[PDB]
RNA sequence: GGCCAGCAUCAGUUUUGGUGGCAGGAUAAAUCCAUAGGAAUGUAGCUUGCCUCGGUAAGUAUUAUAGCCUGUG
RNA sequence: AGAACUGGCGAUGCGGGAUGAACCGAACGUAGAGUUAAGGUGCCGGAAUACACGCUCAUCAGACACCACAAAAGGUGUUAG
RNA sequence: UUUGCUCCACACAAUAUAGAUGGAUACGAAUAAGGCGUCCUUGUGGCGUCGCUGAACCAUAGCAGGCUAGCAACGGUGCACUUGGCGGAAAGGCCUUGGGUGCUUGCUGGCGAAUUGCAAUGUCAUUUUGCGUGGGGAUAAAUCAUUUGUAUACGACUUAGA
């Protein structure tokens, strides 16, 4: 639909937004996930701990590093997630992959470029109100991930400036709609309602 | 952590500059010669880069080298390397640096008697090394046929391969060290009988 | 120093809430809330609309802000007579949510040459307002 | 199975004042002011008149109900807290050693040092937490007093202390030493 | 076991020169289909009278519809059940439309509470309970307190569409 | 004007196919805004362009086409099978086709 | 008339829509109308009792200043 | 380990059961179109993140015949009797 | 080593392409709550309004968009300049000044279009490189061999040499 598709990673359900965010990829939309450290697994926080130490502990007996490759990173757990849903050893499964960009916060091009969401991954909008669930930031911290801390700062810096950015342009489509004003009741706006404008 | 600029001195001894290269004696020497032009435009240029790393920068580090002439030494390429700045605030540190570009720094104002220090070094080197000194394993017994400076299992039969855990013969010494914890006993001053 | 305490202010399932259907046969259709079965079924009416007296899923149906007094359990005629009675059709049509409904029903309309025209008319309005947003 | 609702009645004084948006409770008072974070629950506030609160649950289960009750309860002892207050108070409690205890600060601190237990050597240090303030009590033996607004961090730091002086190693049927909380009540006197 | 209709089933044993004019018994069954339903019949004379179907006839069958569709009524629901390790009588309650809509959630119930299959349930009786008051369980009773009123909190939009580009809101 | 465009958006996404065994013959479209079958019955028979580029000029170009129809529709969702002149190359699965307006009944 | 196509009219197979006429049943069951009787999750009225000038509540009260249920047609 | 009747495997691919001699489905000339079986339809993967009523929260939940195991006995978890 | 290198410019040649074909259109936070407007005592404030999907918003007419004239406006927008400022998370992009110049479908005119023959993507994108041209700019080093021994099985390492 567009070229590429941003995603705000925060307040959606991990393998939920993998499984759709795999699917695009498939179909050729190129996708970039942003502020992976807000994503949610469900199950409280210890389940996914202990969930994560099960799989730390697999690993090649005689060589450690020709084993599973365990990434702290709550993009790349995510990462993890989606490549699991991807037939990623076939030169298709490779191409959609180049087509997925994930990231911790919102880095430049796409902290002003904007960001969706996915409705059917969309946490807040799927668990039972009630259940326990999990930030990913919080997970990846507790197995290893050095950089909540200057993700948070981070991310606080570019959500100051994104006030301003937002505050001006309210500020400027009240104006805009102080136009649509003397502009309705005329002839040219009339007409325009009635073909449904 | 990552680095954003760097920031050198406008006249560089001969020793460092010695380090920047493969082959002195044939070379034409042009190390930082047009980096040493920035100066000459009263400055702007080497201002932004100090600005710069004010503005930003959660570290500072000093670029510092050894006066190996000094030194019985034969091996005249001096050593060059970053010490993190631990004083004041990050612009009260690059202006200290900017201050001692060119000029000289001694232990006393690092070290102190009694001081507590560690020592970060490369290990004495020894070359292809038998499992048994390398390891520390047992001799085998004299009997024992086609040698016994050995491991005499590398293994069971399952996992069916050698294990990145038993003892192997391979390279000794030449190793990274971090060790700590060497109290200063004396902080010797050149000029003093 | 007054104690406010927010609120959170739902549309209720009772008796005389209108509700919009939203699947189905009627679909678009206004109905009322007769009774009440339990709490994920109702029993509507809805004969100004044409739509039968029916048992229905509040899954397919969405709550409206209009209500008016019905009694619990009213029949088909009664319901038809306290509906007219409250004028909940001109209440609905006056509404943003019906009028935002009605709107993209006309533009969905548009034969190509009405299309056409809408951006001829808005090539127009454009250019005064830019004017406007612009002077002061 | 589901009620459909069940709901509390949150009684308010003639002192305080207690606004609550989204779920962030806050109850103000003659003795200061509490605020508290109910977010985690999912219940309806609703002010019926300026002594009158309601608070409900909407077609909930069992335990979902079950925190109904303790929604109310909090608010209540907030409330409360902050006309009446909370005071605990406890005793020390030893066989052969007496046990001594004062208030040191290291670094505007404030902490509840307690020497020989048992006669042990060790030094214990229990922190005061902030909201509440320690005293020890004027003609009475060996009790100590811990009072504030909030029942939850005068208790806490209570119990941090009686649990300081667990033993070890020993039948503490026999061995009964500790510092006991002893009573449990308001500041304002009457009432 | 699916959709159900309710049938009238009429059934006797076939006559005989020494008993022409055989008695005549009919069932009330819900069943989706009349194939099943004359099955069902077959299956419960057999548990009262020396009779099977190759020795008797369907005399009738008629389909009975609900006499008030559109009238709410509270069913007192009498069941037989088979769990694993014993049968077992039931009482329960429930409030539909039609005893049609009734006996489809009784049988949903059943399987969901109990892991009843089909074939191990018989209706007993199915009947619907006059005055309030005579309703017993609580599960209904709530619903029949007067000016009922509720909201349903959490209002989940089905999306149309992969991406959005608001951040639903879940009012209502 | 700035568009042009007289085909609908389209995406080349699998062959026909089973879990294990798949069938060169008919390949899987999306439509742009195709939502259900209902929706898609709109386009069958309408043609299908599989338009791509290459190093080699011919009858003076280096743009070719691979060209087909529209056949039936495809399980729920508004997908839809098509068949090609010669069978779509699978490199192509996930690139992009254009479902033109003719042959037309409007 | 070699190669490859488009449209039209047909034939074989098949898939997916729109629309017309009928048959059956409790000659569907409902709604709706008419009528008889009833009750409460009791509408008006009334009583008494608190109560910021009429609002609540607990009585009475079966169509009244809402309605519903059940049977028969 | 040994018998009875049938049906198979052996001698046989094909679709399903991930995998597999024997299970389910279905038996084979070269092909086009259609419809299905058994089995599936979040993503890997063709196919509803379909509808509907319940139940279930597990600091070692559970997840589909053959089949790749769990019992006595307990629970004031919760559900309906 | 027969005139090499680099940035800007355009010209020709070649080679590609995981797949342009109006526009990736920027708060944050909550969801048993929020957005927007407005007032105020600036607050967990009063009052209004909105949702129930982007089915939107914006753009969109002109030989794939030709050549021309005028009016009403002083607005819009492309381009290249120039003014002041911002952005280091991968900033490499955003905002602001000023004159110039083009286009304007805001409205009204003149001319052109056919024969591509009833469809044939009917070719309008962006990769990398190669050869010359002339406008700026810049004029190294590494390796072998020799050599040290803080190194070494051999390579490697570490030194030294106008
Ligand atoms: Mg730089
Ligand atoms: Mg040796
Ligand atoms: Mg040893
Ligand atoms: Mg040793
Ligand atoms: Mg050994
Ligand atoms: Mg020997
Ligand atoms: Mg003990
Ligand atoms: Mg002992
Ligand atoms: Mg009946
Ligand atoms: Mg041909
Ligand atoms: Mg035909
Ligand atoms: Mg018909
Ligand atoms: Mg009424
Ligand atoms: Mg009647
Ligand atoms: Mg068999
Ligand atoms: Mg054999
Ligand atoms: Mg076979
Ligand atoms: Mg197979
Ligand atoms: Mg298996
Ligand atoms: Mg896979
Ligand atoms: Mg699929
Ligand atoms: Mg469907
Ligand atoms: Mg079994
Ligand atoms: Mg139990
Ligand atoms: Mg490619
Ligand atoms: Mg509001
Ligand atoms: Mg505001
Ligand atoms: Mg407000
Ligand atoms: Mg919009
Ligand atoms: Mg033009
Ligand atoms: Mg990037
Ligand atoms: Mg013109
Ligand atoms: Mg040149």
């Amino acid at each position: 639909v567009e070229p590429v598709v941003v995603i705000d990673g925060k307040g959606h359900l991990v393998g939920r937004l993998a499984s759709v965010v795999a699917k695009q990829l498939l179909n050729g939309q190129k996708i970039v996930v942003v502020r992976a450290e807000e994503l949610n697994i469900s199950g409280e926080f210890f389940r996914n701990k202990l969930k994560y130490h099960d799989f730390l502990r697999k690993a090649t007996a005689f060589n450690k590093t020709r084993g599973p490759f365990h990434f702290r990173a709550p993009s790349r757990i995510f990462y993890k997630a989606l490549r699991g849903m991807v037939s990623h050893k076939t030169a298709r499964g490779k191409a959609a992959l180049e087509r997925l960009k994930v990231f911790e916060g919102i880095p430049p091009p796409y902290d002003k470029k904007k960001r969706v969401v996915v409705p059917q991954a969309l946490r807040v909008l799927r668990l039972k109100p009630g259940r326990k669930y999990t930030t990913l930031g919080k997970l990846s911290t507790s197995v290893g991930w050095k950089y909540e801390d200057v993700v948070a700062k981070l991310e606080a810096k570019r959500k100051v400036s994104s006030a301003e950015y937002y505050a001006k342009k309210r500020a400027f489509t009240k104006k805009v709609a102080s136009a649509n004003a003397t502009a309705a009741e005329s002839d040219v706006a009339k007409q325009l309602a009635a073909l449904g404008y | 952590l990552r680095s954003l600029t760097t920031v050198w001195a406008e006249h560089l001894s001969d020793e460092v500059k010695r380090r920047f290269y493969k082959n002195w004696y044939k070379s034409k020497k042009k190390a930082f010669t047009k980096y040493s032009a920035k100066y000459a435009q009263d400055g702007a240029g080497i201002e932004r880069e100090l600005a710069r790393i004010k503005k930003y920068a959660s570290v500072v580090r000093v670029l510092v080298h050894t006066q190996i002439r000094k030194t019985p030494l034969a091996q005249k390429k001096a050593h060059l390397a970053e010490i993190q700045l631990n004083g004041g605030s990050i612009s009260e540190k690059v202006d200290w640096a900017r201050e001692h570009f060119e000029k000289t720094v001694a232990v006393d104002s690092v070290f102190e008697q009694n001081e507590m220090i560690d020592a970060i070094a490369v290990t004495k080197g020894h070359g292809f090394e038998g499992v048994t000194h390398r390891w520390g394993t047992k001799k085998l017994p004299r009997k024992t046929h086609r040698g016994l400076r050995k491991v005499a299992c590398i293994g069971a039969w399952h996992p069916a391969h050698v294990m990145w855990s038993v003892a192997r013969a391979g390279q000794r010494g030449y190793h990274s060290r971090t060790s700590i914890n060497h109290k200063i006993y004396r902080v010797g001053k050149g000029d003093d009988e | 120093t007054d104690s406010i305490v927010k609120a959170s202010n739902w549309r209720l399932v009772e008796v005389g809430r209108v509700v919009l259907i939203k699947k189905g046969q009627s679909a678009g259709k206004l109905a009322a809330i007769v009774e009440i079965i339990d709490q994920k079924k109702v029993l509507i009416d809805g004969p100004k609309a044409g739509v039968p007296r029916q048992a229905i899923n509040l899954g397919q149906v969405v709550l409206t802000p209009l209500t008016f007094a019905l009694p619990r359990g009213a029949r088909t005629a009664t319901v038809s007579k306290k509906w007219a009675a409250a004028a909940v059709c001109e209440k609905w049509a006056a509404s943003s949510w019906a009028k935002k409904i009605a709107q993209r029903e006309r533009r969905a309309a548009l034969t190509d040459f009405e299309r056409f025209q809408v951006m001829v008319l808005r090539k127009q309005k454009r250019y005064t307002v830019k004017k406007a947003l612009a002077k002061a | 199975m589901k009620y459909i609702q069940t709901e509390q009645q949150i009684e308010v004084p003639e002192g305080v004042t207690v606004s609550i948006k989204s779920r962030i409770v806050k109850v103000v008072g003659p003795r200061g002011t509490l605020t508290k974070n109910l977010k985690h629950i999912d219940v309806t506030f609703t002010k019926v008149n300026n002594q009158l609160i309601k608070v409900a649950v909407h077609n909930g289960g069992r335990k979902h109900v079950a925190a109904l009750r303790t929604v109310k309860s909090l608010v209540d002892n907030m409330i409360t807290g902050v006309t009446k207050g909370y005071k605990y108070k406890m005793r020390y409690v030893y066989a052969h050693f007496p046990i001594n205890v004062n208030i040191v600060e290291k670094d505007g601190a404030k902490f509840i040092e307690v020497r020989n237990f048992l006669g042990d050597k060790k030094i214990r240090n229990v922190p005061v937490r902030d909201g509440v303030t320690i005293e020890f009590s004027t003609n009475v033996k060996d009790e100590i007093v811990l009072s504030g607004n909030s029942v939850e961090d005068v208790s806490q730091n209570a119990a941090d202390l009686q649990q300081i002086c667990r033993v070890r190693n020993k039948d503490i049927r026999k061995f009964l030493d500790g510092i006991y909380v002893s009573h449990k009540g308001f500041i304002t006197e009457d009432l | 076991m699916a959709h159900f209709k309710e049938y009238q089933v009429i059934g006797r044993r076939l006559p005989t020169e020494s008993v022409p004019e055989p008695k005549l018994f009919r069932m009330r069954i819900f069943a989706s289909n009349e194939v099943i339903a004359k099955s069902r019949y077959w299956y419960f004379l057999q548990k009262l009278h020396k009779v099977k179907k190759a020795s008797g006839e369907i005399v009738s069958i008629n389909q009975i519809n609900e006499a008030h569709p559109t009238k709410v009524k509270n069913f007192g629901v009498w069941v037989r059940y088979d769990s694993r390790s014993g049968t077992h009588n039931m009482y329960k309650e429930i409030r539909d439309v039609s005893r049609v809509a009734a006996v489809e959630t009784l049988y949903q119930d059943m399987a969901a509470r109990h892991r009843a299959r089909f074939r191990s349930i018989h209706i007993l009786k199915v009947a619907e309970i006059e005055k309030t008051a005579d309703v017993k369980r609580q599960y209904v009773k709530q619903f029949l307190t007067k000016d009922l009123k509720f909201p349903l909190p959490h209002r989940v939009q089905k999306s149309t569409k992969t991406f959005s580009y608001k951040r639903p809101s879940t009012f209502y | 004007a700035e568009s042009h465009r007289l085909y609908v958006k389209g995406k080349h996404l699998s062959y026909q196919r089973s879990k294990r065994v798949n069938n060169p013959n008919v390949s899987l479209i999306k439509i742009e805004g195709v939502a259900t079958p209902q929706d898609a019955q709109f386009y069958l028979g309408k043609r299908i362009a599989y338009v791509y580029r290459a190093s080699k000029e011919v009858r003076g170009s280096k743009i070719r086409v691979m060209w087909g129809k529209v056949t039936r529709t495809h399980g729920n969702s508004g997908v839809v099978r098509a068949t090609f002149r010669n069978n779509l190359p699978a490199k192509t699965f996930g690139a992009s086709v254009r479902i033109f307006l003719y042959p037309s009944n409007i």
